């Protein structure tokens, strides 16, 4: 007995060889390999598989190979691989790749992926899987932000701030060791993992060093606090001591260097560089360049992302606005017409295609939009595609190749960067359970079910008051994952080797599971998953022209995106 | 008043179908959001005019046709869900492939 | 009578800023080819190594501009500023790691600053 | 070099000799004095002043002289005086009032106000910045009225109830040592400082005492409980002992006592007479002559607040309505009558003028609105600035002195009254930081950030979503203060000295920063800021005109207020 | 806009007073949240006019008369209670037995 | 509708321009908020109808006027900002001093 693919997509999600579109984008996505037994796959409901003596087994305790969680039939879309598989979760973490079941009578059942009394099973059959994103770039401002991330699929905030207090509203930075601990007591409350960054300015160590000790889990060098060569060495010296990740913003004023100056400063110690691009900030015209080293791990923030026709008009007076400019000051007019750069922007589009801009973010409430960074990330190869082509590595006509590109720069990335991978960042066995199921009709828009350490923390869903929970208004909720306790054994605090050795915890009475932040300082640019690649970038001084491999880097605005005005309200 | 949970969501649906509605009155192709605003909005009001559930499985398909939404909506909305106090009580109606 | 919500009213006269320290003006050249804008208070000797003046006429010294404000030098451009006089315990510490300690140590800041190519020493 | 006034004020806020108008009112404040030295103002931001090496100290640890928050350019409103200063804040506390900056290249900075690597930065350049209003008058009946009283400017609420039981309809009561354990749990999720009044009535100790030793912070003696002579009594006896405030509801009826009955059971000993003119309770009609006593510290509710043309109309249907009243019961009209007067309310408004009235409050929920304490308490100053003319005691044409008289009556006055003025209830140094920043146009109306404990509570800010703070929707939200277990360390629950000494927070499972009650029972009118007059205060009961010092005491009712439709959309 | 708590509820009571106007205008008689949510933006609209509190007591008595509404409601409405910012700030105005 | 917080939050500004602009139109001078909502909903409308950046920030200066408002209104508004979803994306607009 045969079953056509097209009736076998609709009933079990597509197998291989099968292309799916990424919402309303031109990208193709194509199933290189399944894990299933066809006629064994697992499904649930009245009269299906997952039913005692059948497809569950009904021997089994618990601890004997028994999950606490199936997701059956996924098309998982990460950097390792875009493929179909049922997904495994015990104990909050991913236990299990693979096919799963009953070995009493299927074929091919992963050994520890048994579904027995203990299983809980989500269908994720015709859904898209992917991991959780993870935001490195992000200030804390308001609570109200945190709905807005996980709704597009985020599940790990780092940053700083103590809300809406001018240096947080500025700069990704909670300073100090009193500051630190309150914000770490408030994150108890935050249904989202969380990681807090210091202020990575001072002359001396203690200052810095004691925020690490205090419960930090990185730094932030940020100019509106004075990004001066003292205050870059002084922070990766700690940071080199306490394996804790850097970020910058670097001196756009070029008031005691230039960026040969921040870059000596440096002296080849890793560093994660904040909107490389340099709308958000940094070294004009040049700072891009920090993309071509091997000891830089570049990220943009998203609104340049793409680059669009209303880019310009809409970055030049958001700086005006932010950034308090008169246009009666001469000074003012200049500072922005160095910093908000048609060439820069339109040559990051670029770059990000070529694997040289190795991770998106937001710069939530900053200079960024909170829910926006995997919109925007898939709206960008979107446009690649259309302007530069399919990319000469794809095969056999699907986008593969510039999907596992793209998914990287949100999700693994950012967590090597950060120095958490060993937790999040990635659909891997051995990893937490933060997964997020997508429509593909939905795809990189708003979020079908936002999974986090095992139980669903955010979903789309309709009337509470209904018969069945499809009926309107459907609409971005929390789940039980945020309800009492519960949000505590759902969500990741990570913290530095040094606060969590001191016991910062318990002092503290947080009861969040703690993450370790480690493996920062011996990583570099050909650590970034896809997007490894270190070149000479050259920006011209007098037109702000880029070149990469003496080829000047430009594309067209365009005048209309996917993933917009098909799917909002406003 | 005594407003339960219900009542006040539902309120925000009839308040998206008149942002659509006049969206729509301007010229505009709806999309997505829009489109299924106007047909739950006219479920829960059909329901309150006291039509049966058969009327409005009915009805609700000729609410709005392809030329009013955008390329890929009428495919985008396999179905919509409305739940609504008719003469009889809360009754579920689903308007089944509502935009052809 | 016409109200602005809480406007303001101000008094007659004039601010001034930096009363009763010394002022000193010095020409200053961007010799690089990117632009340059320099605080109120960044110690001035302390500025970008391509910024060309007498370095030891920064010593000890800010701009006498507003508080928070900036001078802005253009690719090539030389222009005059007036600067003021630091106060507190005239110390500074970090930035470009030329002073870390009093400023009366002249000698030592423009070794240090000379040694690393900071442009006019002497 | 010199900068015109014009200049100065709209980059740094006003210095001395400037005013500010109060939102859309007449009322003019002048900075009286400034902390700063011209040159050397700190301002945050890019390219600006507090930055590593410059105005932020790139050497000091946290411990040595740095500040966890530093508040620049503020301009103070308070009872100590109305100037411009930096206010730094340390541990949750304001342990600074005055220069902040880097002592290494700064002039005049105040040694213990470092801006150094610990230090978090608000700017108050431009924007008024008050106590904390502190509310006697609360009754416990909706929990949404908190985010009310939050988004006016209120951080303290003392009052009583259980929710929307009679009793705490009625009464600011929260009987008896269960209901005050569980209400003592329930405050541990209020962001906002809570006291707890227990029931002042009984004609036995021990029914009384038991609930100060359970965790009550005063008592309430109520006409609806029976404001009787022995209840009366026997509570300023169990207040004496406990030291704790009572506050009073008399008995409107004189069923047991006329006015001199009541001060006779008081015998000298220190009371708070809550709604004194009488429309909100109290020996008919002559209970506002309390407000004359040395021993009275006397308080308004505010729906008489300030008398306006629908005054007497709204108040004689809203006793009708909540005091359950038929037009055709003459005992009920007779009583509406005797109650609700145009002559008290009238002579109500100059009572605050002249300080005879020494405090504002809510009686929110029962009859006065949460989140109108503030706001009508400068409508009163407005309206008696047209009616009566500058004070004599003004100079050099400023509403200054009349400033400092009524914004004593929402923050220290209250906080003297109720033995809690040594923790909150103004702007001075070892006090804790409940601070609320205010835009002049928007003053006394709708506060732009309030700081509880030091860290952000409540604020005005705008879309979640956006790429900067500022978009709208503009409306009032909860901030990082209030998530997780920071709304434990940004309030104080207080609580009688017994209680704590008998370990109730321990018990309870209390995580809150418990505060002490104390210094209660010494105070008299003569300690209350700018209002500390004794007088005999003459009603006529025949026709209820009030007299002071031979003259009649009256004014018109208004039919415009500032403060009123050009601000709020309902 | 600087929205306090009460100016979004308040928000609510306008629409759900749309909605029911939407419902009386195409002939149905009104139930109960329905006539509430009527006389109650009535008041407050009136506040914003600048009428007084007494002139609203006597206008909310005949907004909308017993042939408007479903059976009973006349008689399960004893009064109808709204605070609105008039010209001399926030009054409560009561009207009692609205519907007759 | 797949509502996510945002087009939630923005639904109620839509609400509020609606209920100014009958206060408008009954021939009332608008206050701060209504202002305020007007403008932005304009604004919100215009990126809804594929308007680029560059004529919201030219045509939300001429949406109202001073004699549409109450005095001090025009003053008291210094800018109004709002982020709506263009045909290419989520963009910010800002009206400058819109109101002379
Ligand atoms: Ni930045
Ligand atoms: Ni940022
Ligand atoms: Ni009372
Ligand atoms: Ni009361």
């Amino acid at each position: 007995m045969k079953i056509n693919r097209q009736q076998y997509a609709e009933s079990y999600g597509p197998t291989v060889g099968d292309e799916v579109r990424l919402a309303d984008t031109d990208l193709w996505i194509e199933v290189e390999k399944d894990y299933t037994t066809y006629g064994d796959e697992v499904n649930f409901g009245g009269g299906k598989v997952l039913r005692e003596g059948m497809g569950e087994n009904g021997t089994y305790t618990r601890t004997e190979n028994v999950l606490d969680l199936l997701l059956t039939n996924a098309l998982i879309l990460d950097y390792t691989g875009i493929y179909k598989a049922d997904i495994g979760v015990k104990d909050g973490y991913i236990v299990g790749i693979g096919k799963g079941g009953n070995p009493d009578i299927m074929d091919g059942v992963t050994p520890n992926m048994i579904v027995g009394t203990a299983t809980e099973v989500i269908a994720a059959e015709g859904k898209i899987v992917t991991a959780g994103g993870i935001d490195t770039h992000v200030h804390f401002i308001n609570p109200d932000q945190v709905d807005v991330a996980l709704a597009n699929g985020i599940t790990t905030l780092f940053g700083g701030g103590t809300g809406p207090a001018e240096g947080s509203k500025a700069t990704t930075v909670t300073p100090g060791p009193w500051n630190i601990e309150k914000m770490l007591k408030s994150t108890e409350g935050l249904p989202i993992n969380v990681g807090i960054l210091g202020k990575g300015h001072g002359s001396s160590i203690a200052p810095i060093m004691e925020q690490i000790d205090a419960g930090a889990a990185g730094l932030k060098i940020h100019e509106d606090w004075g990004a001066t060569p003292a205050s870059i060495d002084r922070s990766l010296t700690v940071a080199d001591e306490a394996d804790v990740q850097v970020a910058i913003h670097s001196d756009t004023l070029n008031e005691a260097g230039f960026l040969e100056d921040t870059l000596r400063a440096i002296n080849g110690r890793v560093i994660h560089s904040f909107h490389v691009e340099g709308a958000g900030g940094g070294h004009a015209p040049d700072i891009m360049a920090m993309a071509g080293h091997p000891n830089v791990l570049p990220s943009s923030t998203n609104p340049t992302r793409p680059f669009t026709v209303n880019t310009i008009d809409e970055h030049l007076d958001m700086l005006m606005v932010c950034h308090h400019l008169k246009q009666n000051i001469p000074e003012d007019v200049a500072f922005a017409d160095s910093r908000i750069r048609p060439e820069t922007i339109a040559a990051e589009d670029i770059l990000h295609d070529l694997g040289i801009i190795s991770m998106m973010s937001t710069d939530a409430l900053a200079m960024g939009r909170a829910g926006e960074m995997v919109l925007r990330t898939w709206q960008t190869a979107d446009k690649m595609k259309k302007q530069r082509g399919p990319l000469a590595e794809e095969k056999n006509g699907s986008d593969n190749f510039r999907l596992k590109r793209y998914v990287s720069k949100y999700t693994i990335n950012p967590a090597i960067a950060q120095g958490i991978a060993h937790e999040v960042g990635s659909i891997e066995e051995g990893k937490f359970a933060d997964l997020v199921l997508w429509e593909p009709k939905f795809f990189g828009v708003k979020a079908d079910r936002v999974i986090k350490g095992g139980i669903i923390a955010y979903a789309q869903i309709g009337d509470p008051s209904a018969s069945i929970p499809t009926p309107q208004p459907v609409m971005g909720r929390r789940m039980y994952g945020t309800v009492g306790d519960l949000i505590h054994d759902t969500n990741i605090t990570f913290m530095s080797k040094s606060s969590i050795q001191q016991g910062v915890p318990a002092k503290l009475g947080l009861k969040r599971r703690i993450g370790t932040v480690k493996n920062c300082r011996n990583i570099g640019k050909k650590d970034m998953k896809w997007n490894d690649v270190t070149t000479d970038i050259d920006i011209n001084p007098e037109t702000y022209e880029v070149k990469v491999d003496g080829e000047v880097l430009t594309c067209e605005p365009v005048k209309e995106l996917p993933m917009a005005q098909r799917y909002f309200l406003f | 008043m005594h407003l339960n949970p219900a009542e006040k969501e539902k309120l925000q649906i009839f308040l998206a179908s008149e942002l659509l509605l006049r969206r729509k009155a301007r010229g505009l192709k709806l999309n997505y959001p829009e489109a299924v605003a106007i047909i739950t909005s006219f479920i829960m009001e059909g329901a309150r005019d006291g039509k049966t559930v058969a009327m409005l499985m009915e009805e609700g398909k000729h609410v709005l046709t392809r030329d009013d939404v955008m390329e890929g909506v009428p495919e985008m909305i396999d179905d919509i869900q409305a739940e609504a106090t008719f003469p009889d009580g809360t009754k579920l109606v689903t308007v089944h492939n509502p935009i052809s | 009578n016409y109200i602005v919500p809480g406007e303001y009213r101000v008094a007659e006269g004039e601010i001034e800023i930096n009363a009763g320290r010394e002022k000193t003006t010095i020409r200053v050249s961007n010799t690089g080819d990117r632009p340059i804008q320099v605080g109120s208070h960044i110690h001035f000797v302390e500025v970008n190594k391509e910024l060309l003046f007498d370095r030891a006429e920064g010593i000890g010294r800010r701009l006498n501009i507003p508080s928070g404000t900036a001078a802005r030098f253009e690719p090539g451009e030389e222009m005059e500023v007036e600067l003021t006089e630091l106060g507190g315990n005239r110390e500074v510490f970090g930035i470009s790691d030329l002073t870390n300690g009093s400023v009366d140590n002249k000698e030592l800041i423009l070794q240090r600053a000379k040694e690393l190519g900071y442009k006019g020493v002497e």
